[PDB]
């Protein structure tokens, strides 16, 4: 009778709603802000702690903190202030009524695990619990049952293949850098052109201008020479307080990062190679059908062309005795979420569920053998 | 390698023969037997068939049937329930993914008649909203 | 046989003075004063702009703006009168046949760079010029070649690792607070005690103020604390009217605002924590000697206590392995025209020169090229 609840706790961007929908019906980022100045006018509102959305809109007066850094959880007050936020003022249901589904990244360790059992069993009391992985719903909501997935959002990027509906953890790759260092780059390279963007509060409007304004380039040199001999590619935006900035090849200079590292001065791999190898670590039977199934997850994979140069570059290293398809829904800045709602809506659910009594009797170390 | 206890897969792969299933709703139905060889453009199928050997074991096949209009829930739900049905064997069967006018020869191969698509199909369980959707229209007077 | 003129416009002073000498011939701040009283005795010599010393003199009765604002610079027509000052009536040379070294903040501006360039060879008609970064021109004139620089004058603060004569561009960290806001906080925090400067003639005077009676605390609460149980730490100073002030605590919060930004608002951390993060973004193997070569420079680096406060604040932050050795040498307000002065007067420098030819078959992008 009662519905279940899905919960995507992205790193920067957290998305909530109800199981058996099509979308999620929340989509908020998770942030924890706090003020910096004294409220003098007393009386009228003032909180200690501003969370979500409602911290995005006074986000001048505020510092923010993320409660997740690179995909899994480090602060856990402020990870309870976002459940919290979730539960009662988002959401507007009572948890010891709905069922909860959560998911977590690719080879979280185990007390992460347990710690999310305990309060959410303990803190908010819900009849039922489950935890799930990013990845699989992404490749269950794509509906397919075997492939590689890239999914790549504010904290970490993941390469995970999943052969028979279960993931090889030999072969799941961590890269680490996300929508987080590319802002941060955007920050960087927008010095030169005089625009200065320092503290926290403007970092968000960066991200916006990333959003917008970006793109993945099929050639790089080309396009660099092109924007500095023509001005065809320069575009104006307009910042909140009335002044009009103007961006010319920082528009695509900055998601080029992701497939050169050296920019930022890392020295790990571009996101192209770093499936090849992955792929090379997997079994020599099973790469015909994960060369084709090439499944892009998440926020940072929005940009448009990064699919047509995500295909050149691995059709330029694979072998040519095979084919390379790129498939990019447009919903897959949710896919974790439908993936989600799918798996919590479905009649062999209900005895996959941790119940109560079970985590009673077993303590917070069933999730290790029911979530498996 | 979590078992599922669904009622219905108790009658799955036990004697050598072919068994599909559609799905309706987050949940499989058995199509019966004279419906067989012929699916709905609109939705989702499980394809089963199981062989006998001469040594004595019975090997297993899977597919899943995805059709042109078929929705993100009817694909999905598919390829979960192929997933779970793997899970309640001993992971002894071969997954395979068919779509509608690309399938394999082997998959023309079961069907004696051959391959007949109808148009429609039974609805999705999705309901539609819109992430972060307000239409309000109110006015209030605060007086005293 | 000409002799090059080594010319550090900082964002307070301008050090000119020749290559191969140990100090600088003219040192003077740089500023731009005009008139805003009526003139009623005739003839005489009022002129319609002071620069200079010239503006220190006459201060009372000009109005004083200073052409660099924060690093970047504003007004241009006023940067070319305190270049015509200090080649024509400082240095008395004809700038024609000498080559030019000027100094240059990183993560600056690109269109300063050219423009700077647009002036030297087309109004004054150098026959080369160059543009070096003042870190690596600090660091050279300490003889280390290896190290961290903390760079602090008084339009910017920068955080500059260098290795193998290479400044590394992913680490170097800039935050707007200097020398010009501590002066202006001064200022606010000079009402408390009812003391009033809005002019900036007063401004120039609470500049002197600064520079005489302040000093960095070593613990900031047990100073507060002795500030307010005794009197032993208030100082006296004379206005140029006569008139006599009192300084207390006041002394050592102005230096503070170094440490805490929050003082004047800022959510940006202190300078020991960009050192520290400036540190953390190298290569770990590099660690070892940024730590042990942390040279200071720049005119507010001179406070009393400053460089005692930066190890102890450095050594909490660092693991206790790492040896800590902060190096404040007394000449540290003029070591990037030292280094500079050096750098142009070497036999091996005249092909890094970027001469007439180049320039005018090159257009302005010349220095984008030659000067690294
Ligand atoms: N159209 C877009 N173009 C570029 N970047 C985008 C776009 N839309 C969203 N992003 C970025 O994607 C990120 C959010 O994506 P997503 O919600 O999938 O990630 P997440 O779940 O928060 O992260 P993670 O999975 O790493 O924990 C942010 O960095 C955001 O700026
Ligand atoms: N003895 C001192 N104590 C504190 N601050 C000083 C002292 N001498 C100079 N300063 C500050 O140093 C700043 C100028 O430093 P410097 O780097 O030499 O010039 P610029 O910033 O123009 O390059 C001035 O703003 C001045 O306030
Ligand atoms: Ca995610
Ligand atoms: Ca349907
Ligand atoms: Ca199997
Ligand atoms: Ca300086």
């Amino acid at each position: 009778e009662t519905t279940a609840l899905v919960c995507d706790n992205g790193s920067g961007l957290v998305k909530a709603g109800f199981a058996g929908d099509d979308a999620p019906r929340a989509v908020f980022p998770s942030i924890v802000g706090r003020p910096r100045h004294q409220g003098v006018m007393v009386g009228m509102g003032q909180k200690d702690s501003y969370v979500g959305d409602e911290a995005q809109s006074k986000r001048g007066i505020l510092t923010l903190k993320y409660p997740i850094e690179h995909g899994i959880i480090t602060n856990w007050d402020d990870m309870e202030k976002i459940w919290h936020h979730t539960f009662y003022n988002e959401l507007r249901v009572a948890p010891e009524e709905h069922p909860t589904l959560l998911t977590e990244a690719p080879l979280n360790p185990k007390a992460n695990r347990e710690k999310m059992t305990q309060i959410m069993f303990e803190t908010f009391n819900v009849p039922a619990m489950y935890v799930a992985i990013q990845a699989v719903l992404s490749l269950y909501a794509s509906g397919r049952t075997t492939g590689i997935v890239l999914d790549s959002g504010d904290g970490v990027t993941h390469n995970v293949p999943i052969y028979e509906g279960y993931a090889l953890p030999h072969a799941i790759m961590r890269l680490d850098l996300a929508g987080r260092d590319l802002t941060d780059y955007l920050m960087k390279i927008l010095t030169e052109r005089g625009y200065s963007f320092v503290t926290t509060a403007e970092r968000e409007i960066v991200r916006d201008i990333k959003e917008k304004l970006c793109y993945v380039a099929l050639d790089f040199e080309n396009e660099m020479a092109t924007a500095a001999s023509s001005s065809s590619l320069e575009k104006s935006y307009e910042l909140p307080d009335g002044q009009v900035i103007t961006i010319g090849n920082e528009r695509f200079r900055c998601p080029e990062t992701l497939f050169q590292p050296s920019f930022i001065g890392m020295e790990s791999a571009g996101i192209h190679e770093t499936t090849y190898n992955s792929i090379m670590k997997c079994d020599i039977d099973i790469r015909k059908d994960l060369y084709a199934n090439n499944v892009m997850s998440g926020g940072t994979t929005m940009y448009p062309g990064i699919a047509d140069r995500m295909q050149k570059e691995i059709t330029a290293l694979a072998p040519s005795t095979m084919k390379i398809k790129i498939i990019a829904p447009p919903e897959r800045k949710y896919s974790v979420w439908i993936g989600g709602s799918i798996l919590a809506s479905l009649s062999t659910f209900q005895q996959m569920w941790i119940t109560k009594q079970e985590y009673d009797e077993a303590g917070p170390s069933i999730v290790h053998r029911k979530c498996f | 390698h979590m078992v599922v206890e669904h009622p219905e897969f108790l009658k799955a792969g036990k004697e050598p023969g072919l068994q599909i299933w559609r799905v309706e709703k987050f949940d499989l139905v058995p199509v019966p037997t004279n419906l067989y060889g012929d699916f709905f453009t609109g939705d989702a199928y499980v394809i089963l068939k199981t062989v006998q050997l001469r040594n004595g074991n019975l090997q297993y096949d899977l597919h899943y049937w995805l059709g042109n209009e078929c929705s993100q829930d009817e694909s999905g739900a598919a390829a979960i329930f192929t997933v779970q049905l793997d899970d309640y064997l001993n992971g002894r069967a071969v997954q395979h993914r068919e779509v509608q006018g690309f399938e394999s020869a082997t998959f023309l191969g079961y069907f004696k008649s051959g391959l007949k698509y109808k148009k429609g199909g039974v609805a999705s369980g999705f309901k539609h909203v819109v992430p972060n959707e307000v239409v309000v229209q109110r006015l209030f007077q605060v007086k005293g």
